[PDB]
């Protein structure tokens, strides 16, 4: 789907979940 | 999930529960990849050493769930299976090589705040993100310990492990269709999938386009969260040609 | 065992 992987309650409203930053920080 | 935490509402809207009809019980996790297709581990459906061989009518899928046991009225949706497809070279005899299966739903599921598909990786996203040290996220309603069960969906973030370390942690033969993840004994932090998390997704959020991709499927492990052991995951990208062939051929 | 019953429609 064109909209795959974008969560209605997070990405769709530009809200971050409590630990996604942990993932981003590992992508060095 | 061992040493994880409660998921936030709508944190994993592609999460699917494979549910046995009789007796009514959790069978496995799975993931929603479109309005009619669900991805899971082959061993969730077929594993002769444990006398497991499910047919379509044995099972339901429950989508949009948070609570493990409650019927989540007005939130979750329950779908019947039209057809199961297991990888033709799934190796249940030896090491769960190619541990992957698709399930086509009888009718499309409506997307909502709580129900939404995850992306499957392209070659470039896989190459970019499937690197030792990079963390993904595993979710499930499985056991909280090796030797009990959660009230709601559990989540844990775990780092991908270097292939030689994966290999050296086990006597089981590892293949290119698998990768492993988890913390080393010296890293302090811990966490792992466990019994009942089988079939659930290992996901990563691409920093390039800010979308979640399913890189892995919970496949196997010796015990749960043991020091010096790691969780093993089906390598979704390596098997994507099969996925696409099934979807293209069968809708 | 400890699962809330689901609506009968889904079990038909
Ligand atoms: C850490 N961890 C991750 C996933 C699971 C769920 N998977 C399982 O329980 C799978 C199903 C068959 C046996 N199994 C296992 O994980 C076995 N313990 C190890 C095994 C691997 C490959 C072939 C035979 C046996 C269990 C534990
Ligand atoms: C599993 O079930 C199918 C059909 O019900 C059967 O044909 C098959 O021989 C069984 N065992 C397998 C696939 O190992
Ligand atoms: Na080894
Ligand atoms: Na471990």
């Amino acid at each position: 789907e064109a909209d795959c992987g974008l969560r209605p309650l997070f990405e769709k409203k530009s809200l971050e979940d409590k630990t996604e930053r942990e993932l981003l920080e590992s992508y060095i | 999930i061992v040493e994880g935490s409660d998921a936030e509402i709508g944190m994993s809207p592609w999460q699917v529960m494979l549910f046995r009809k009789s007796p009514q019980e959790l069978l496995c996790g799975a993931s929603l990849i479109s309005d009619r297709w669900v991805l899971t581990a082959a061993h969730c459906l077929l594993y002769p050493p444990w006398d497991k061989n499910f047919t379509e009518n044995d099972l339901l899928v429950r989508i949009g769930k948070h609570s493990r046991t409650r019927y989540e009225r007005n939130i979750e949706k329950i779908s019947m299976l039209e057809k199961i497809y297991i990888h033709p070279r799934y190796n249940w005899r030896e090491n769960l090589d190619r541990d992957i299966a698709l399930m086509k739903l009888k009718k499309p599921v409506a997307f909502s705040d709580y129900i939404h598909p995850v992306c499957l990786p392209d070659r470039e996203t896989a190459a970019s993100l499937l690197q030792a040290g990079y963390k993904g996220r595993v979710t499930g309603w499985g056991n909280l310990k090796e030797t009990g069960q959660p009230s709601v969906l559990q989540v844990v973030n775990l780092p991908i492990v270097e292939r030689p370390v994966c290999k050296d942690s086990t006597r089981i033969r590892i293949t290119d269709n698998m990768f492993c993840a988890g913390y080393k004994p010296d890293e302090g932090k811990r966490g792992d999938a466990c019994e009942g998390d089988s079939g659930g997704p290992f996901v990563m959020k691409s920093p390039f386009n800010n979308r979640w991709y399913q890189m892995g499927i919970v496949s196997w492990g010796e015990g749960c969260d043991r020091d010096g052991k790691y969780g093993f995951y089906t390598h979704v990208f390596r098997l994507k040609k099969w996925i696409q062939k099934v979807i293209d051929q069968f809708g | 065992g400890d699962f809330e019953e689901i609506p009968e429609e889904y079990l038909q």
